[PDB]
């Protein structure tokens, strides 16, 4: 797995691989790991499948009724909330590495990392998963303060496409999705329209 | 009918009203305290002669310098008797040392009150316990007579009937006590007091004696020591 | 494998006299090959005639020291008087002994006054096992400090000299020599020496400086 | 916790005439990997108490929504009462002791420092609730690195000023990130006196590399 | 006899119990609150049942968090039960959802809190009324009143206790949606002096207390100076 | 280390047991019993792990007892025996198993005698004659040789005696005296030790 | 009538009989004084004695070194609620290493109180307690009640012919601030005293001291031990 | 579970339940005892007769352990419940002494039960 | 430790001697090992030293209770078979205790092992503790259920200072009790070093 996520003036871009594994064999090769909490609220998942989509499905639960409660859509940093709640209590029980992304009309654009063992903080950009390892360099010589929404979203394909090639672990196609105040924009690269790096060859 | 922990409009519990007449159903006992030590002396209050007298039992030893005189509902008494007990004998396992007389007063004194029907445990206390006691012993603080009742309350006193004749008895308790009275006068004051407030004739059967003294452990009389002292009386 | 233990040094001393009680203790609080903080006593006054020493893990002492006070609190308002010190000791076996199956990793020695006014030690080890000593060393050192009071206090494997009462003015000196010693040889030992000599007119205080090395 | 995940390095803090400073760097590291560059390690507890942590930092942020509460809890009162910085480490005492002798600690080393009635405060509580007072402590690699320093200027001049405090800490941030390889150059610096608690930062160490050179 | 269990309606559809309890808050000196353009500001009539109190014994005015005040009317032991309910449930909040609870929801949560009192023979209902009060720059002033029913509802005035049909013809009168705060506390105290019975209850203390803007969204007391300011107006009007 | 027997005739069941409790390389008892009286007609035999022998017996020895006197007459050996197994087996799986191995022998009004073998597991399986021990492994080859099922009490008594003097030849440990009785119509009796 | 059995019926005007009947607990207890200086607090407290041959019964309590209590009604809730504050206090000390505020400890009081007043078959407490304590707010007067309400007091008295005790009180409580500790013992007297039938006067035998201040932990004083304080009435 | 306090006082310290106990036994058969000098004696009364009775099935006279037994007037049904505890009761004793019950030892047992059914709730 | 006992005609020798260790360090050379239970019964300690303190201590309390609750004396049989019911929910956590229940009661002198295995027997003679093996073949060697008081005195005596000699973990003093039928008395306390200059 490789997850990320990048905050806009305005909204997120988030993105997955599309692999799951056990050991070495791909279980599923076309994966979503980027799952809805509520309409403007996303959660990218790694670690365990079973651990992540228990997770998912009980926040999911949990935002929906308070957001009924509250008569109004919730908050990010509550999405977020809850999740580390959830994570730092059964941290001895989950293999969970979590970013929350999302919009609401309070603070806008927002990106959260609940790594393992449960901590909280938010971030300009996240990424996570084991393919992420190969990418910090990447992400911190490429990262510009003020990327557009457009910008945000070839940041978020390069990075995730270069994991994918270097890391046995991900991999398939790339999940992307653009959340603002106008709703939420979901595609697909796959094949040919993969950002294409070459092999190094003599 | 209304519940075990009402209120009478007089700031009283009713049920603990009620245990306290009890007591007058009892017969008389009596505690005097000396310098010299402590002595309890009952009547036992025998209504057939087929009965054995020495299976009545209304002064107990708790521990060597402890014992308790009774009076009320008997049956009640023993869950207090035991707990008096068992107390005395944790604190020894605890502290290596001789509890007090107040102390195990006040450890018997906790439970007169947790009685009720909607806070305890699948089958708690219904109802207090209609039983006086009179406990004197000997500790560091010298010969001690302590007095409890069903509420709850307990104090020291210099010598207390408790019982049906307890007015009567505690009039004359008054008349005769002072603070340097020996331990000799005290038996024998108690036996003239039990002589004149019994409905039978005293004799060494029918009543018990016991004494605790700073040299000596709790002593139950004998039918011959009896004997002795109510030659006299 | 979290440890739930960890050892931080400390040795410990009492000796029972005629009408005083001495207890004693170094100051310094060490951590592998590190210290903590060289002004760590391991005396505690629990009342006007008795002071405790514990060493050991110090997370156990702290813990195990406030349980003590806890319960002197406790039984002189359920008895209406102070713990003797005999009382003390005895309470702190169970205390110990509840722990049987985790336990309070401490070395702990009582020094006060017994209800004659006599000094009176007690010792234990760290699951309530104790008697009554006329002296005894604790902890870090005190297989070092132990057979020096042997000989010198209990006059051990000496032909041809008098067995006299211990005078103060001696068992001080005793006190600060077999610290001194242990200064030399137990890396944990080490700092300050605190002395508390509890008699008849209440608990003083003496501090002697050791090597900081 | 059993296993740490995103931890926290060293903390130090030393005593000056009329308050306290504590010194944390703002890396969370995952094993090796310095992951979050950009975190506090430090928390104003009340006006008078200011706490820094090192080991995981999931568990410190617990132990910050646990105090936090119990402050406000206090506040919202309003009867002239506060808890005293002492009491506060009295109470992290009490909690990691606990979650310790449950064989689940809080798997952190903490720095609490203070000022209350002319007084400074420093205290240490570990994760198996190991608590003292020094006047200067260090946690991890500070131990090592930083207290010798702090004690041998201590020694000469028990009473410090705070810019004597403050440039003593820096030099000791700066041994840190020339010697620990979990430290980074980016930290922050808090100071209780009188007047509250301040965080400052984010701050760097200058540093001399001229020994690259002598070797040959 | 059909009045002696709130889990037993009467033949008309009542629940007796319910309205027993009401009658406690009825008989209880009057709190009032106000919201205006900034904030929500609290008065209580505190009645003096002994000259040998300290001032400020048995508050009628409480913080259940640091945004939210309470003013509470009827059996005080009942109102503080409930405080302290109400605190519990701020704090609860904040711990599962991080951030601060909004006034509607806390007043909707203990209302439930008090409706369940009112179903069942093995308790009784709570002989109290209360107010909640806030602000933040995000929902603005908010004001809420909650009776021993558990019915809840927002207010821009409102009155418990005894007076209470009196002081809310004297808050009618102001336009507090352009009012700001230090304007309504002077009104509050003018407010409670009228309605004040100064032949049948002899002597009292006011208690005042404000959340809004110029305490930065805190529930804090109105200070001393303040305060004797506004009663120094409320009795020269009275005049 | 502890050796049981027992042998089953027409009308009587006989039993032995060693009578030695050991700890470590000492002997500390030579006159131990091992048997538990049940009932008029019933004995358990057990031996086992220190606490829970007698714990486990003496807990099954009460409630045959008080079967008794709930009821007015005996629970049958062939009850007892059940009774004895569904209490082990029950225990198997729990927090406080029993690890014992027993004899039950008995003699029933209408059944006549009975000898039943029990292992820790709870296993029982009715014979005509059993062993328990490490010295079963050099003696009930002894009883496959010798044993017929009309074998008088005396003849059993000297087959017994054969087994006995086989440990005292061949068996490791010293096990120098047993307690013997028989169980028939009459109730049980005790028969001399057998010593050495 | 049908409104008086249960702590959980509200009568039709708003009342709880059961609470109210709890209370006249109190009013029957014998009387006790308590009141404050600026650096003092001090109870003072007529024991009742059965026979003239009983000792008198104990009416003031140690809680912890800062705060002691004296009482009136029931002696087993009594000692119920002083075993709970002893108990708070204890755990005070042992989690912060500190003295519980006396304010927050009569906010525990008061919340533990009302539970049963609420609770089907429960009853009240029928005890009312004085609470003198010193923190770092200062000296304290409590008082403590079956219905659970607690007030803060310059000063108060409770229990029988307290009303005297009271008017007293009043009358000289502008005094009290700026008394040294003698003064304001002699005051507690004074007012308890008022109590008393016209025969009768305080005597070493039927009169109770506490005093906790800035430099003295909660101490009681009792027979031979309050002679200092009877001598001078003058 | 039913927590009703059945037993309480009333005014003048009656406790009428067991007082109303105590008229259930006065209607039971009587039964007598005498203590010999090395014999003990046990009579009970009828107590209906009927010729299709079988008689074993009712007797009022009962072993606790073997050198303990009773008889008892009143509620039969209650009689069997008292008896069959004091008979775990006497096995008890055994294992943990080693010696049978003392007549007093098991007498005392009764009694103490019997009391505990005069205090605690929903009995 | 070492201790043993022993019944015989004129009631039951106890002897223990005062030694314990924390690994190979000689802790103290003062401990009592003989428990005062009542005046007619005594309990021995060997194994774990807090154990044995707590357990017999524990036993004491319960002896006492059930002299209270009876009116009679504790029988050997019930106080060792208390003491047994206690233990044996402990099986498997590490307790370490080795006692001998020793008394006298209406069968006569008593004399029982338990332990912490969950061992009770009844018995003529035992010895327990690490030295055990070493006062058993001394104590065998010299036993009579006929022996003078005397001899039985020095027998006791000598067999745990025999114990003392070859085990390590066993020396000090020893102390020696005697169980008669109107109550215990001790009968001496000699230190092994001044045993060793009379028996040579
Ligand atoms: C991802 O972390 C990925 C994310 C997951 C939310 C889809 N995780 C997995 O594929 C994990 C192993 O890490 N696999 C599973 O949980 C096993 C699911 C099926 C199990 C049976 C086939 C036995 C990456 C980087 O780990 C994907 O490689
Ligand atoms: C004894 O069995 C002896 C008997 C005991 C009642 C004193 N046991 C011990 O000495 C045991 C052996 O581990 N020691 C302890 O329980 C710890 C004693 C105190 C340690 C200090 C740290 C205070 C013999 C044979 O084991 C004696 O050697
Ligand atoms: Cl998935
Ligand atoms: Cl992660
Ligand atoms: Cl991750
Ligand atoms: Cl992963
Ligand atoms: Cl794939
Ligand atoms: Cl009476
Ligand atoms: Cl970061
Ligand atoms: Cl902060
Ligand atoms: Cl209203
Ligand atoms: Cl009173
Ligand atoms: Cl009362
Ligand atoms: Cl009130
Ligand atoms: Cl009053
Ligand atoms: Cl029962
Ligand atoms: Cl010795
Ligand atoms: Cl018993
Ligand atoms: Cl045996
Ligand atoms: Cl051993
Ligand atoms: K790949
Ligand atoms: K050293
Ligand atoms: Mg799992
Ligand atoms: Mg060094
Ligand atoms: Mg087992």
């Amino acid at each position: 797995t490789t997850i990320m996520a990048v905050q806009f003036d305005g909204g997120v871009v988030l993105g997955a691989d599309s692999r799951t594994t056990t050991g070495s064999y791909i279980a599923n090769r076309v994966t979503d790991k980027l799952t809805p909490i509520h309409d403007r609220i996303f959660c990218c998942r790694s670690g365990s499948a079973a651990d992540t989509q228990a997770v998912a499905d009980a926040v999911t639960y949990q935002l929906g009724f308070h957001s009924i409660e509250l008569n109004e859509p919730p908050l990010v940093h509550t999405a977020a909330s809850l999740f580390k709640e959830m994570c730092y209590r059964y941290r001895e029980d989950l293999m969970a590495g979590i970013i929350i992304a999302g919009w609401d009309p309070q603070e806008g654009g927002q990106v959260y990392s609940v790594p393992m063992g449960g901590m909280m903080v938010r971030q300009s950009f996240a990424i996570g998963g084991s393919g992420s390892s190969y990418i910090y360099g990447y992400v911190d010589a490429t990262y510009r303060e003020g990327m557009t929404k457009e910008e945000c979203l070839q940041f978020t394909a390069n990075a995730l496409a270069l994991a994918m090639e270097r890391d046995g672990s991900s991999g398939g196609v790339i999940r992307l999705a653009a959340i603002a105040e106008s709703g939420v924009e979901r595609q697909v690269l796959l094949g040919d329209q993969i950002p294409k790096f070459a092999v190094a060859t003599l | 009918d209304r519940g075990v922990n009402t209120f009478s409009p007089e700031g009283r519990l009713f049920q603990v009203e009620y245990a306290i007449e009890a007591i007058k159903l009892g017969s008389t006992a009596i505690g005097i305290q000396t310098s010299e030590g402590v002595c309890l002396a009952v009547e036992k209050r025998i209504t057939s002669p087929l009965m054995e007298p020495s299976s009545i039992e209304k002064i107990v030893e708790i521990d060597a310098h402890i014992g308790c005189a009774m009076s009320g509902l008997i049956a009640d008494a023993k869950t207090l008797i035991d707990k008096a007990r068992v107390e005395t004998q944790n604190h020894w396992f605890t502290y290596n040392e001789t509890m007090t007389v107040e102390s195990v007063t006040q450890a018997v004194s906790n439970l007169a009150l947790q009685f009720g029907e909607e806070d305890a445990d699948p089958g708690a206390m219904s109802r207090p316990f209609g039983v006086a006691l009179l406990f004197g012993g000997v500790d560091e603080k010298g010969p001690q007579l302590f007095h409890m009742d069903p509420s709850g309350t307990f104090v020291q006193c210099d010598a207390r009937a408790i019982g049906s004749a307890s007015e009567g008895a505690q009039s004359s308790l008054q008349e005769v006590y002072h603070k340097s009275m020996t331990l000799k006068e005290a038996i024998k004051s108690s036996l003239i007091i039990l002589k004149q407030v019994m409905e039978e004739k005293l004799n060494a059967t029918n009543i018990e004696l016991a004494t605790v003294q700073p040299g000596q452990n709790f002593h139950m009389f004998t039918k011959e020591e009896l004997e002795e002292v109510i030659k006299d009386i | 494998r979290f440890s739930p233990y960890v050892f931080n040094g400390g040795t410990i001393l009492a000796i029972a006299g005629e009408d005083f009680a001495i207890v004693a203790s170094d100051t310094r609080l060490s951590e592998g090959f590190s210290i903590h903080t060289r002004d760590s006593p391991k005396c505690y006054k629990l009342t006007d005639k008795t002071v405790i020493g514990c060493s050991g893990f110090h997370g156990d002492c702290l813990t195990l020291t406030k349980i003590i006070e806890a319960r002197l609190k406790m039984y002189k308002h359920s008895n209406n008087k102070a713990m003797t010190t005999g009382a003390i000791a005895a309470m702190l076996s169970t205390i110990l002994y509840s722990r049987r199956f985790f336990p309070y990793y401490v070395y702990n020695i009582i020094g006060g006054l017994d209800e004659e006014g006599k000094g009176a030690v007690y010792s234990f080890d760290p699951v309530g096992s104790y008697q009554r000593d006329s002296f005894k060393a604790g902890g870090s050192a005190s297989a070092m400090l132990q057979p020096l009071l042997d000989n010198q206090v209990g006059f051990k494997n000496m032909q041809n000299v008098e067995h006299v009462p211990l005078s103060l003015d001696r068992a001080m000196r005793l006190v600060k020599d077999v610290f001194i010693s242990a200064a030399e040889r137990d890396v944990y030992t080490g700092d300050a020496l605190r002395i508390c000599i509890v008699t008849k007119e209440g608990i003083r205080e003496e501090t002697v400086s050791l090597r900081k090395d | 916790t059993q296993n740490p995940m995103v931890t926290g390095t060293s903390v130090l803090g030393v005593k000056f005439e009329g308050g306290v400073v504590i010194a944390a760097d703002m890396l969370g590291s995952y094993g090796s990997l310095a992951r979050f560059r950009n975190i506090s390690r430090i928390m104003r507890v009340n006006n008078s108490t200011m706490l820094g942590a090192s080991g995981d930092y999931a568990d410190f942020q617990y132990l910050k929504q646990v105090l936090g509460q119990m402050v406000i809890d206090e506040e919202l009162l309003g009867d002239g009462h506060s808890y005293s910085p002492r009491a506060i480490h009295s109470w992290l005492t009490r909690a990691m002791y606990s979650r310790r002798s449950k064989m689940n600690p809080l798997w952190n080393t903490m720095v609490i420092g203070g000022y209350a009635d002319g007084e400074s405060f420093l205290g240490y509580v570990d994760m198996l609730g190991v608590a003292y007072e020094a006047p200067s402590l260090a946690t991890g690699y500070g131990a090592y690195l930083a207290q010798p320093l702090l004690r041998e200027v201590l020694e000469k001049q028990p009473v410090l000023s705070q810019t004597e405090a403050r440039d003593l800490v820096e030099r000791c941030m700066r041994v840190l990130y020339y010697r620990d390889a979990r430290s980074y150059n980016r930290f922050q610096i808090a100071t209780v006196t009188e007047k509250g608690v301040e965080i400052e930062g984010p701050l760097s160490t200058e540093t001399n590399w001229d020994i690259a050179h002598m070797i040959s | 006899g059909y009045d002696l269990s709130a889990s037993t309606f009467s033949p008309d559809g009542r629940v007796f119990q319910v309205e027993y309890a009401m009658k406690a808050v009825e008989n209880s000196s009057t709190a009032i609150g106000i919201r205006c353009k900034d904030g929500v500001v609290f008065g209580v009539e505190k009645l003096v049942l002994s000259k040998l109190y300290e001032e400020g014994s048995n508050k009628r005015l409480f913080n259940v968090d640091r945004h939210v005040g309470m003013a509470v009317a009827g059996l005080l032991a009942d109102a503080r039960s409930l405080a302290d309910i109400a605190r519990e449930e701020a704090s609860n909040f904040r711990s599962n959802f991080g951030y601060n609870i909004p006034l509607k929801h806390l007043a909707d949560r203990v209302a439930m809190y008090v409706h369940a009192y009112t179903l069942y023979s093995a308790v009784r209902p709570f002989g109290c009324s209360f107010m909640l009060g806030s602000y933040s720059v995000n929902d603005g002033a908010q004001l809420y009143m909650i009776d021993p029913s558990g019915v809840s509802y927002g207010y821009w005035g409102c009155a418990i206790g005894k007076a209470r049909q009196a002081a809310k013809t004297e808050i009618e009168k102001l336009q507090m949606k352009e009012m700001t705060c230090r304007d309504i506390v002077k009104e509050v105290a003018k407010i409670i002096y009228i309605v004040h019975d100064e032949v049948k209850d002899k002597a009292f203390e006011l208690e005042l207390s404000w959340v809004g803007e110029l305490t930065n969204g805190r529930h804090e007391i109105v200070p001393k100076d303040i305060r004797e300011e506004a009663e120094k107006y409320a009795k020269e009007s009275l005049k | 280390m502890e050796y049981l027997i027992g042998i089953q005739g027409p009308d009587y069941v006989l039993v032995a047991s060693d009578r030695v409790a050991a700890s470590n390389i000492v002997q500390m008892k030579d006159d131990h019993d091992k048997m538990f009286k049940m009932s008029e007609k019933i004995l358990l035999l057990c031996v086992g792990e220190a606490g829970d022998t007698v714990q486990f017996a003496e807990y099954i020895q009460k409630n045959v007892q008080l079967y008794k006197m709930r009821n007015g007459y005996e629970l049958s050996p062939t009850a007892a025996a059940n009774f004895t197994r569904r209490n082990l087996a029950d225990c198997l799986r729990s927090r406080t198993p029993y690890h014992v191995n027993l004899l039950l022998a008995g003699y029933d009004e209408h059944e006549g005698p009975a000898l039943y073998y029990m292992d820790y597991l709870a296993a029982l399986a009715k014979a005509p004659f059993a062993a328990h021990g490490y010295g079963a492994f050099l003696t009930l080859s002894i009883l496959d040789r010798y044993y017929t099922p009309t074998i008088s009490r005396e003849r059993a008594v000297e087959l017994l005696r054969k087994c006995l003097e086989e440990l005292q030849k061949r068996f490791i440990l010293n096990l120098p005296t047993f307690s013997v009785r028989i169980i028939d119509k009459n109730g049980i009796h005790d028969l001399d030790n057998i010593s050495f | 009538n049908q409104y008086d059995n249960d702590v959980t019926v509200w009568s039709p005007q708003g009342r709880i009989h059961q609470i109210e009947y709890a209370m006249e607990a109190v009013k029957q207890g014998s009387a006790t004084v308590g009141l404050k200086s600026k650096t003092h607090a001090v109870l003072v407290a007529l024991k009742r004695a059965q026979s003239e041959l009983a000792a008198h019964q104990k009416k003031i309590l140690h809680v912890d070194n800062h705060i002691g209590i004296s009482i009136a009604g029931l002696t087993a809730d009594a000692r119920l609620l002083c075993n709970f504050m002893r108990q708070e206090c204890l755990d005070s000390r042992f989690v912060f290493d500190r003295p519980l505020p006396v304010s927050r400890l009569v906010s525990l009081i008061g919340s533990k109180t009302q539970i049963p007043t609420q609770r089907y078959g429960r009853r009240p407490y029928g005890v009312g307690l004085l609470i003198a304590g010193y923190d770092d707010m200062g000296p304290h007067i409590f008082q403590t009640c079956p219905s659970a309400n607690y007030f803060d007091c310059r000063a108060m008295s409770i229990g029988a012919r307290s009303q005297s005790a009271r008017t007293y009180l009043e009358r000289h409580m502008s005094e009290f601030m700026e008394c040294n500790l003698n003064e304001l013992v002699k005051h507690g007297l004074r007012a308890l005293r008022e109590t008393l039938p016209a025969e009768q006067d305080l005597t070493t035998k039927n009169v109770s001291i506490g005093i906790v201040g800035k430099d003295l932990e909660f101490t009681i004083y009792d027979d031979d031990d309050v002679s200092p304080f009877l001598e001078g009435l003058e | 579970s039913y927590d009703r306090a059945i037993t309480v006082f009333s005014p003048d310290g009656h406790l009428f339940q067991v007082e109303y106990a105590q008229e259930a036994v006065k209607k039971g058969s009587t039964a007598v005892g005498v203590r010999g000098r090395d014999i003990v004696v046990l009579g009970v009364e009828k107590k209906s007769v009927a010729k299709l009775q079988d008689e074993r099935t009712v007797r009022k006279i009962c072993a606790l352990d073997d050198n303990v037994c009773m008889a008892f007037a009143g509620l039969t049904a209650d009689a069997r419940i008292v008896i069959n505890r004091a008979r775990v009761e006497c096995q008890s004793h055994r294992l943990t002494v080693e010696d049978p019950v003392t007549v007093e030892y098991i007498t005392r047992y009764i009694a103490s039960l019997k009391q505990r059914y005069t205090q605690s709730n929903g009995r | 430790t070492t201790t043993l006992a022993f019944k015989f005609r004129h009631g039951v020798i106890v002897a223990a001697d005062s030694r314990a260790t924390a690994g190979a360090y000689i802790a103290s050379q003062t401990v009592k090992k003989v428990i005062e239970i009542n005046p007619y019964l005594l309990g021995t300690m060997a194994g774990g030293a807090a154990d044995c303190s707590f357990w017999e201590r524990l036993l004491a309390r319960q002896c006492r209770i059930y002299e209270l609750r009876n009116k009679e004396r504790i029988s050997v049989a019930a106080a060792s078979k208390l003491l047994a019911n206690m233990v044996y929910q402990y099986k498997g956590m590490g307790l370490s205790m080795g006692t001998m229940i020793c008394g006298w009661d209406k069968r006569g002198p008593g004399l029982y092992y338990v332990d912490s295995e969950g061992n009770r027997i009844s018995g003529a003679t035992f010895s327990v503790g690490s030295g055990s093996v070493y006062a058993y073949g001394v104590m065998d060697r010299g036993y009579s259920y006929d022996l003078e008081v005397e001899q039985a005195y020095d027998l006791a005596r000598r067999a745990i200072y025999q114990a003392t000699y070859r085990d390590a973990y066993s020396g000090g003093a020893v102390n020696l009790y005697h169980v008669r039928e109107d109550g215990w008395i001790r009968v001496s306390s000699d230190n092994v070093a001044d045993l060793h200059e009379k028996y040579s």
